[PDB]
RNA sequence: AGCCUGUGUACCAGGAGGGGAACAACCCAGAGAUAGGUUAAGGUCCCCAAGUGUGGAUUAAGUGUAAUCCUCUGAAGGUGGUCUCGAGCCCUAGACAGCCGGGAGGUGAGCUUAGAAGCAGCUACCCUCUAAGAAAAGCGUAACAGCUUACCGGCCGAGGUU
RNA sequence: UGUCCCAACGUUGGGCCCGGUGAACUGUACAUUCCAGUGCGGAGUCUGGAGACACCCAGGGGGAAGCGAAGACCCUAUGGA
RNA sequence: CGAGUGGCUUGCUACCUCGAUGUCGGUUCCCUCCAUCCUGCCCGUGCAGAAGCGGGCAAGGGUGAGGUUGUUCGCCUAUUAAAGGAGGUCGUGAGCUGGGUUUAGACCGUCGUGAGACAGGUCGGCUGCUAUCUACUGGGUGUGUAGGUGUCUGACAAGA
RNA sequence: CGCCACACGGGGUAAGAGCUGAACGCAUCUAAGCUCGAAACCCACUUGGAAAAGAGACACCGCCGAGGUCCCGCGUACAAG
């Protein structure tokens, strides 16, 4: 609720990982970022292999415990943490001032960060955040 | 199979001496196993009212004697529950020899048997004496 | 026993017969098959081409040889054609079957060692290349890749 | 490459983004035509087919949105119809048109109704021992011949001697 | 060879702590089909009696027979739905919106709640309203309470208060149906929920035991043989292997066994009636009389006696309802004896 | 064999520092202290300093993102998955495929055989009509019939085939 | 005939809480770990990830190749008996 | 005949431990693998049916009781849908057992002049420790979120 | 040892059965698309779960007083707590 992002992306048709990456980067500058329609983001790849690895981290785990999340919501995030010392003071600090979202909550439109849009005309196979986490079983609140 | 009609607590055990009730020269009859029975690690299979079992002959006649054949279990010490919640038992624990299509292999049946059983082995119903 | 033992050259040559004894016989039976009356007179000239250098067991060279000129007889016991197994098993292999102590092994069998581009088998068939299936055939029971090769013949 | 389909004047041939709708006297149908680099466009007269690739799998997929379009060209003029034949040996096979659904009853004596729902807006007409599937998306009407056909499918005992069931007998 | 064999105890109702709430709360609540209604009700368990019924079950080779049949007496006296909870669909899932209460309290029932001096029902319903305008709003579910002080029995006064979802025809007509309910004090009953006859599922917090070895708790064997005499009687044989080095989870071990949660299935409701007609000579043991409104439930009920038990329609049943079941005899004989 | 036992050399042992996820001997590198600068190996999407660099092509398997290696497997064998290069032959005098039509008679050849008629076996395999059509390449029949290959013509229209 | 099927309930002394009395074993350091990898080839501590708010009570002993004993087997010593 | 995969058997090597990492078997209790014995869904058949045989997907669940033997293994009986195999320091002795192996006593056979020897047989022959850390099963006290009562939500976690 | 209760059904797949369909005019279950189809997977159902650091939501009461602890009589609870 109520969170000053000093840039606010929108997912929708973007690559995932490549969103990130930029995403983490700025992070680490400084800046509050907000990832809207994480539900809507994609990832390259046959859905079929795509899935499974996803399905496997779930799956994985023990007592100590493995939390891999299942919502778009999530899965975002994970691959954000992924790629910040989220255990450092600084690393931490950026996740913290990083939050993801289904759908958008705000009234300005995201911007779309270059090189992270995927040309669905040119493109068949992708899977979408969304559809991965109907699969893993979450339920489709958005 | 057909339900007994009437709740058991297994009575009998592989191993078990129960008695042979009928003239068949076969007196004394012992549990081998429990047709279509399988039970679970360390468990004895158990036996009760209605079950065929299968058994050996350890008292009787020389012929009958050691021979391993097939039976149904008329009478148990062990209480049964009927529809009506009353609980039945009886004074020992028998079994009828009986064959392939179940008919009993003796021509008379001694002692009671359990009506339920009836229900089950029609030709040993129809062979009994008394039917409790 | 596997080929695994025996195909690689990395041995020193062993032939010398008059300081090594006990040594199996082979198992080909022929070199030269169909009609060694004749000479390659014929339109035709197929070859086996190995194409990496190993060692090949007497063994192998029996079952393919026979896989192929057995298979041959698409042609007939007394067809048309001259069928050639160029090579022949002169390295003696041992195996030491104490452990690792005393462990020179003993004859157990000889083996031919061919080079990466030698042509193990050379038929000699008129345009009727029955031959090239007899081969399909031969290097399947041998341990390298094969390349199977035409030389005489532009009738394609 | 690029290929067009001349329209028949029985047609008018709409659409917007990937999808192409066709309407005839015989009905609509719409369709989804989607491969990387390939477009779809109703230029008029002419549908258009074209792409700036010529690799093997692109050109497989343009012959086949060809062959798709003309197909419902087809449909919405012609239509399509399927033609089958309920056949049994001891048990009266009774073959019925219940709601979106084909009810068979008494296949080989069974007490319990085999059957499956019709796709779109197939008609399947049945006189007698006769059947007729038909309607203008081939698609549709070809899963509904096909799936009545299944509903008799049989792999506990031997087919050549349990031949019971529908079959489809006249193809478009 | 070590033959096989299942593991020792279910892993499915863990872990194996004592209960949060001595109230039990559905974690499901059954299908929006007929009419809208409150989908539960509550009561206090009392003890068991059988009654003597005939065959109702018509592919029974005795239907129609005599049959006797546990049955666990439960005081079902009537409740109060006291306000009508409204839910709102976000992307996190269901979150309350807001509540519609009355005025009209039961005398005790600050015993348990700030009672609401001041309240704006009007509002409430309103922003309820236009939620459901907006097509955003969740599930309705009623603030429900029980009346311990109509059962002599039992010892408390101080309500029970719990949530029940309401499932009716369209929202629309259940939102009403509910806000019916509430405004005129929420006084409802046994009979407006289930028939005899009807399957429901009683949920509840089992008796407890305290902390109990593995034995009694998860089933385990005893030492057998000689080794039930070396200094080892109750106790597993190990917690596991070299390796992993450490132990898992899923090794049954001692604790907290009893008091927990859970909701037993398909249980049928052979009568619901009111005075004293299943009371037992002497008294139910550690009860007392009955003598109000009561229900007879089918066989055992999760909880001792006294226990607060829940009832709500069967949301998975097997057999179709057959209504008032015939009861010919019902035990009055006394339970010490 | 991360085996045993030689040999030449460089290294570890007794060798820091940079790289290699970690890691005696693999790569750079041989090193007094302190300071500025430029490179080496290696690296430049983020974690992580430096490119979401440029021209072009391939791959759809998450192949791969793995110099070396006990450590990073993957083989014989197979692939109308796909891309590229070459050779031969056929083709607007209409090719390749498909669809339509034709596939005729002497004559169901002779021989054998009750029988045999394209087609059990044996021999032969001739000439007429014609734009084609075997003394019949494959099914089929008790033997016929029937169904098709060869062969010709039409429709079609562009590359096709090895 | 409770050795077993198959376990239950009970008795007494402990155990648990309180007052009083009051040791020993053991301790390179650090230490909330788990999964994998690596390493002298059997890691709480290296590497990568995962998990992890602190303290305390009871438990049965999975791990610390747990504590205890300069291996009693085997070999070696120009050892001993 | 050729090419491989596994790391359950057996062998090889001598890298790790001789200031000790307690043996075999069994037992008890937990997790896993699939090269699937049963069960589900399938393909072929020398598939009429019934009963089979062979193959594919598939590890959710199940795979049990007994007679000889310390046995692992294996042989045998009756049941069974079936009574699959394998990894976890040949899982599991700070859990049990102690029948075998493998101390000191003794006997037999064989070998030796003898002491004495013999994966030959045989009778008898011991099982230590009060848990510091870590691990988990359950139970509390605090702090953080930032006054209280009551009712909920559901990120995730477990199930056969 | 007694008694009660413990689904079905959806969704997506594997093997497999097919549809439409091209590369390759034909053919073709596959290349794009699609219909089905396992005790397996997901949901359903049961249990835990505001320490989920995005550390939550709602209603009412209260901030000089709401509520709570101690206290007393007791257990539907319990080794201390
Ligand atoms: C043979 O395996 C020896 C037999 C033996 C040796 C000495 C005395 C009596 C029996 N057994 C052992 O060597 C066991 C060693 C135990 C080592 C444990 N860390
Ligand atoms: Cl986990
Ligand atoms: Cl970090
Ligand atoms: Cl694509
Ligand atoms: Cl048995
Ligand atoms: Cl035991
Ligand atoms: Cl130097
Ligand atoms: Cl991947
Ligand atoms: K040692
Ligand atoms: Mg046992
Ligand atoms: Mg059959
Ligand atoms: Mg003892
Ligand atoms: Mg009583
Ligand atoms: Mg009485
Ligand atoms: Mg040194
Ligand atoms: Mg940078
Ligand atoms: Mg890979
Ligand atoms: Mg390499
Ligand atoms: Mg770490
Ligand atoms: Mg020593
Ligand atoms: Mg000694
Ligand atoms: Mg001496
Ligand atoms: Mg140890
Ligand atoms: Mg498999
Ligand atoms: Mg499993
Ligand atoms: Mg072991
Ligand atoms: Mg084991
Ligand atoms: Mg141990
Ligand atoms: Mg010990
Ligand atoms: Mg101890
Ligand atoms: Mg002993
Ligand atoms: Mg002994
Ligand atoms: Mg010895
Ligand atoms: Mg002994
Ligand atoms: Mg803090
Ligand atoms: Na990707
Ligand atoms: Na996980
Ligand atoms: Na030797
Ligand atoms: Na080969
Ligand atoms: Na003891
Ligand atoms: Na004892
Ligand atoms: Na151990
Ligand atoms: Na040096
Ligand atoms: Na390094
Ligand atoms: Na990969
Ligand atoms: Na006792
Ligand atoms: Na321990
Ligand atoms: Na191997
Ligand atoms: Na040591
Ligand atoms: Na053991
Ligand atoms: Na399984
Ligand atoms: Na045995
Ligand atoms: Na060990
Ligand atoms: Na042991
Ligand atoms: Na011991
Ligand atoms: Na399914
Ligand atoms: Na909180």
């Amino acid at each position: 609720a109520e969170f000053d992002a000093d840039v606010i992306v929108d997912a929708r048709d973007c690559i995932m990982g490549r969103v990130a990456s930029q995403v983490a980067e700025q992070a680490l500058d400084g800046e509050t970022v907000a990832v809207v329609n994480a539900e809507r983001a994609v990832i390259t790849g046959r859905e079929e292999q795509i899935v499974e690895k996803y399905e496997k981290r779930v799956d994985i785990g023990n007592d100590n415990g493995y939390f891999y999340p299942k919502r778009p919501d999530g899965i975002f995030k994970r691959t954000i943490r992924g790629m910040l010392p989220h255990k450092k003071q600084r690393g931490r600090e950026a996740f913290e001032s990083v939050r993801v979202y289904l759908g958008n909550p705000y009234d300005e439109d995201g911007e779309v960060l270059d090189g992270t849009s995927l040309d669905r005309l040119s493109n068949i196979k992708f899977v979408t955040l969304g559809e991965i986490s109907e699969t893993l079983g979450a339920n489709k609140t958005w | 199979m057909e339900a007994l009609g009437a709740d058991v607590t297994q009575g009998l055990e592989k191993g078990s001496l129960i008695t042979c009730a009928d003239n068949t020269g076969a007196r004394e009859l012992k549990v081998i196993s429990v047709h279509g029975y399988s039970g679970t690690k360390n468990r004895h299979p158990k036996a009760g009212l209605g079950d065929k079992i299968t058994v050996s002959v350890t008292k009787g006649t020389p012929e009958m004697r050691r021979q391993v054949l097939e039976a149904v279990v008329v009478r148990q010490r062990k209480p049964i529950r009927r529809p009506d919640g009353t609980r039945v038992k009886f004074e020992d624990n028998a079994a009828v020899i009986v064959d392939e299509n179940e008919d009993p292999r003796g021509t008379e049946l001694k002692g009671p048997i359990a009506r339920e059983v009836a229900q089950r082995f029609g030709s040993v119903a129809s062979a009994a004496t008394m039917i409790v | 026993k596997p080929g695994a033992m025996y195909r690689n050259s990395s041995k020193p040559a062993y032939t010398r017969r008059e300081y090594i004894s006990g040594i199996p016989g082979k198992k080909i039976a022929q070199f030269d098959m169909g009609n060694n009356g004749a000479g390659p007179t014929y339109p035709a000239q197929v070859e086996l081409v190995v194409e990496k250098p190993v060692q090949i067991r007497h063994n192998a060279l029996e079952a393919a040889r026979v896989a192929a000129n057995r298979y041959v007889q698409n042609s007939g016991a007394a067809a048309n054609y001259k069928f050639r197994i160029r090579k022949f098993p002169f390295h003696v292999i041992r195996e030491n079957k104490d452990g690792m102590r005393a462990p020179f092994g003993k004859p157990v069998g000889t083996a031919a060692r061919v080079h990466g581009a030698n042509h193990i088998f050379i038929a000699w068939v008129n345009p009727d290349p029955n031959v090239e299936e007899a081969w399909r055939r031969a290097k399947m029971k041998v341990t390298p890749t094969i390349n199977i090769d035409s030389s005489p013949a532009g009738n394609a | 490459p690029r290929v067009e389909l001349e329209i028949p004047e029985d047609v008018d041939a709409e659409q917007d983004h990937l999808d192409i709708t066709v309407e005839g006297d015989n009905g609509s149908v719409t369709r989804r035509l989607w491969y990387p680099d390939i477009d779809v466009s109703v230029d008029g007269d002419t549908v258009v087919i074209e792409s700036d690739e010529d690799n093997a799998k692109t050109m497989s997929t343009i012959g086949t949105f060809q062959s798709h379009i003309e197909n419902m060209f087809h449909g919405v003029t012609e239509g399509w119809e399927y033609g089958m034949e309920v056949f049994y040996s001891h048990f009266p096979m009774q073959v019925n048109v219940e709601g979106d659904e084909v009810v068979i009853e008494n296949f080989l004596g069974e007490k319990a109704p085999r059957r499956t729902t019709i796709h779109g807006d197939t008609d399947v007409e049945i006189d007698g021992e006769e059947l007729t599937v038909s309607g203008p998306d081939i698609e549709a009407v070809g899963q509904t011949a096909a799936d009545i056909e299944q509903l008799t499918r049989i792999n506990d005992k031997d087919v050549r001697v349990f031949q019971d069931g529908v079959y489809i007998t006249r193809k478009p | 060879p070590q033959p096989s064999r299942p593991r020792k105890g279910s892993l499915g109702f863990g872990p194996r702590k004592r209960s949060t709430s001595e109230t039990p709360r559905f974690n499901s609540w059954p299908s929006d089909d007929g009419q809208p209604g409150v989908q539960g009700f509550a009561g206090y368990k009392a003890g068991m009696t059988h009654v003597v019924l005939v065959n109702d079950e018509p592919n029974s080779p005795r239907e129609g027979m005599e049959e006797t049949v546990p049955v666990t007496v439960i005081e079902t006296p009537p409740m109060r739905a006291v306000a009508l909870r409204a839910y709102e669909d976000t992307p996190y899932g269901q979150r309350p919106l807001t509540e519609v209460w009355t005025d009209e309290f039961h005398s005790e029932l600050d015993r348990t709640l700030d009672v609401p001096e001041d309240h704006d029902p009007d509002a409430a319903e309103e922003q309820i309203r236009d939620a459901h305008e907006a097509g955003d709003l969740g599930d309705l579910r009623l603030i429900t309470h029980t009346v311990p002080d109509a059962v002599p029995s039992v010892p408390k006064k101080k309500p029970d208060v719990m949530e029940t979802r309401v499932g009716g025809g369209s929202v629309s007509d259940r939102l009403d149906h509910a806000l019916d309910i509430v405004e005129d004090g929420g006084e409802h009953a046994m009979n407006d929920i289930f028939r005899a006859g009807e399957y429901a599922d009683v949920a509840g917090v089992t008796k407890g035991k305290g902390t109990q070895g593995p034995v009694k708790r998860w089933g385990v064997q005893k030492r057998k043989g000689k080794h039930a005499r070396q200094g080892w009687r109750r106790r597993i044989g190990n917690l596991g292997p070299w390796n992993p080095s450490r132990v898992r989870s899923t090794v049954p071990q001692q604790g907290q066994t009893g008091y927990h949660q859970r909701t037993e299935l398909n249980k049928r409701l052979i009568d619901i009636g009111e005075g004293d007609e299943p009371t037992v000579d002497g008294g139910f043991v550690n009860y007392g009389e009955v003598d109000g409104p009561y229900t007879l439930v089918k066989g055992s009920v999760p909880g001792p006696d006294k226990r607060l038990v829940r009832f709500r329609p069967a949301v998975r049943p097997n057999d179709q309802p057959r209504l008032d079941p015939e009861v010919r005899y019902v035990s009055n004989e006394s339970n010490q004896g």
